C-alpha cells in the first residue's frame, strides 16, 4: 500500500496520483497530517508490539503493509483548535511533528523522497554551491545581517541590479484581516538607506540576472519534464515601432540534463522541481530545486504534462 | 522593533 | 580553525575544548548562534565570489579557513529583544534558524557532528528500531493519541506499570514564570480515565522496567565512556558484547559523539533507552568520574579521524 | 480545550 502524507487542503494532485495507483492494481492511504490529533488515529509501536496502525474513521491502514511512501505534504495539527493556550498549541504541534516525522523515517519500502534527503536538501546554500560544483551557472548570492556588505553587495551588481528574498516560508497576518507575503523584491535605492532592521532578521540577496525565458523542470526518477515561457515584458525579437504567453514544451541541453540529475543523484531524491531561466544569449543559471515543488499546474494547463502518472508509476514499481 | 523585511511585505 | 556552534550562555564545556584545541597547537572560533543577529556578523557568499565570513567584534572568522565545526549548540537569535513584535519576533527565528543551518550544511571539513546525520538520529521512534535490529533490548513503546490502545497498553502492563513522555523538548512558562517541563512521569489509573486530552497532543509511553541500575554512556569516536548510578556516578564496564552493539548503533547513523542512556535490571538485562546526539557530558567530567571527554572531543576535532 | 500533557507538568 503507497501511504500518501498529505493534508485536507492538498489539490488536485493527490487525487491524480491515488487513481493512477488504482489503476495499475496497487492501493493507497491518504493521510491528512492536519487532521491529525484531532481526527486521525495514529498507533506507533516499537518492538515487538501490535503493529503500527492509522485509523480514519472507516479507513484503516496497517503500517506493515506499507510499500511505499509519498512524502508529499507535511501539515503536522493545522486542525488543532484556536481557543486553545498558545503555549501548549505551540508544544503540541512539535510533538506532533517529531512523532509522523518518526514514522515515516521508520517505515521501510520506496520513499519519495526520503526526509533525511529531503531535509538534506532544503540548505538553499548548498543547493547552489552543488550546483555549482557541478559546472551550472548561478547567481551571485549573499545571505546577510550585515549592512555595510549588503551596499557592497548591491552596489557591485548596480547595472542589473539585485533582488531579495526569505530563506523561510511563513505570512504575518496584520491588522484585522490578511495575510502578508515577502516576495522576491527589488531592493531600491530607499530601500538601501533603511538597512538598520538587518540586525534583527537577515535576508538572502540575489544578482537579478535579465532573462528571456523561465524554466520549470520537474524530474521523477531519470524523466525530465522541461516547461519554458517567455517572461520578456520587452521582447527584443518581437520588437516593432509599429505594433499572450503560456507554458511550453522545451528541450534542454543534454549537458544541463545531464547535470541536474547530477543534483539530484547527490541529494538522493527521485523528485524535483527546478528552477532555471535562459538569458537572451543563452546561457543557463540554476536558481533553486524545492524537493517537494508542485507539479500540477503544468499537468492540468499547458503544456499539460502527464508528471501524475509517472509518480505513480514510480511509488508503485519502486525502481 | 522592525526587521528589516518588514519594509517588503505585499499581500495575496 | 575549528568553527565551534554553541551559544553564550552555554556551560563550561565549550573553554575546556577550546582551551584543548589551543594546547594543541590549533585555533578555533567561538559562534554563539543566540548573539545572531543581534550582535554577531554573518556574510555568506554563493556564486563566483566569497564563501564566507563569520564577525564577532574584533574576532573575525573567514569560513575559507574551517577545518571542523563542532555542532554543539544552535540557539538561532533567542537574544532577540522581547520587545519585539511576536509576529515578527517567530518569522526572524525561523529566517536565522535556516541562515545558519544552510551555513553549517555547506561547509566542508569534519564535522561532529553533520546536521544530516544529527536530523537523521533525532527520530526516538528510529533509534528504539535500529538498536533492537542489532540485538539490543529495548523498552515496550506506544506513541499515540488513541486512548483505547492507550489503555490496552497499560493493561497489558499492568504488572510493572507504565510511563509517559514527551518526544519533544519544552516549557510552559506558568503565570508567575516559573518553568515547568514534563518529565518522565507513571501513569496513574486516575491517569487512565482521563485521556481524551490525547485528541490535541499525543504522548509517547513505555513499558515501565524495574532497574538496578542506569547508565550514562558518552562515545567520542570508539572511545567509550560508561558512567553508572544506582536509583555519586561510578565508573562501569559494559560487556563487550553491548560495546559493539553501540558502536554499530553510532555508525548507522553516522555519529562520532552521542549521549546514550541506558538500564540494568536486577538480573543484569541491559536495556537501551535513548541516543542522544548533542546530549551533555560536563557534569561526567568535572564531577565523579571526572571522564576527560573534552579531551577526545578536542582531538577528534583537530585530527579529523 | 486542555490536551494530555497538562496533566503531567512539574516544577523545573
Amino acid at each position: 500500500t503507497v501511504l500518501i502524507v498529505t493534508f485536507s487542503r492538498d489539490n488536485e494532485s493527490i487525487p491524480l496520483v491515488i487513481k493512477a495507483i488504482e489503476a495499475m492494481g496497487k492501493k493507497a492511504f491518504r493521510f491528512d497530517t492536519d487532521r491529525f490529533p484531532t481526527e486521525v488515529k495514529v498507533d506507533l509501536y516499537s518492538g515487538g508490539q501490535k503493529g503500527g496502525i492509522i485509523t480514519d474513521g472507516d479507513q484503516k491502514l496497517e503500517l506493515k503493509e506499507v510499500s511505499a511512501v509519498w512524502y508529499r505534504r507535511m501539515r503536522y495539527g493545522l486542525k488543532l483548535p484556536d481557543g486553545m493556550d498558545s503555549q501548549f498549541r505551540e508544544a503540541s504541534l512539535k510533538e506532533c511533528r517529531l512523532s509522523i516525522r518518526g514514522m515515516i523515517a521508520s517505515l521501510s519500502g520506496f520513499h519519495l523522497d526520503p526526509i533525511a534527503k529531503v531535509d538534506h536538501a532544503n540548505h538553499k546554500q548548498l543547493q547552489l554551491q552543488v550546483a555549482r560544483q557541478l559546472g551550472l551557472l548561478i547567481p551571485g548570492t549573499l545571505t546577510s545581517n550585515n549592512p555595510e556588505a549588503v551596499k557592497q553587495f548591491a552596489q557591485e551588481f548596480e547595472a542589473t541590479g539585485i533582488v531579495t528574498k526569505m530563506l523561510s516560508q511563513f505570512a504575518i497576518y496584520g491588522d484585522k484581516q490578511e495575510e502578508m507575503v515577502v516576495f522576491t523584491s527589488p531592493v531600491t535605492k530607499e530601500d538601501l538607506d533603511n538597512l538598520e532592521g538587518l540586525q534583527f532578521c537577515p535576508m538572502t540577496f540575489q544578482e537579478n540576472i535579465p532573462k528571456a525565458l523561465e524554466l520549470r523542470i520537474t524530474i521523477v526518477g531519470e524523466q525530465i519534464f522541461t516547461a519554458a515561457i517567455n517572461s520578456q515584458q520587452l521582447d527584443g525579437a518581437i520588437y516593432d515601432w509599429r505594433k499572450h504567453q503560456q507554458w511550453q514544451p522545451y528541450d534542454l541541453p543534454k549537458t544541463i540534463e545531464k547535470q541536474l540529475l547530477e543534483l539530484m543523484k547527490y541529494f538522493g531524491l527521485n523528485y524535483g522541481a527546478i528552477d532555471m531561466i535562459v538569458t537572451p544569449d543563452e546561457r543557463y543559471i540554476f536558481l533553486e530545486i524545492n524537493p517537494v515543488g508542485e507539479f500540477f499546474w503544468l499537468e492540468l494547463y499547458p503544456p499539460y504534462f502527464p508528471i501524475s502518472q509517472a509518480i505513480a508509476e514510480i511509488l508503485v514499481n519502486s525502481a | 522593533a522592525l526587521p528589516f523585511f518588514a519594509r517588503f511585505l505585499s499581500v495575496s
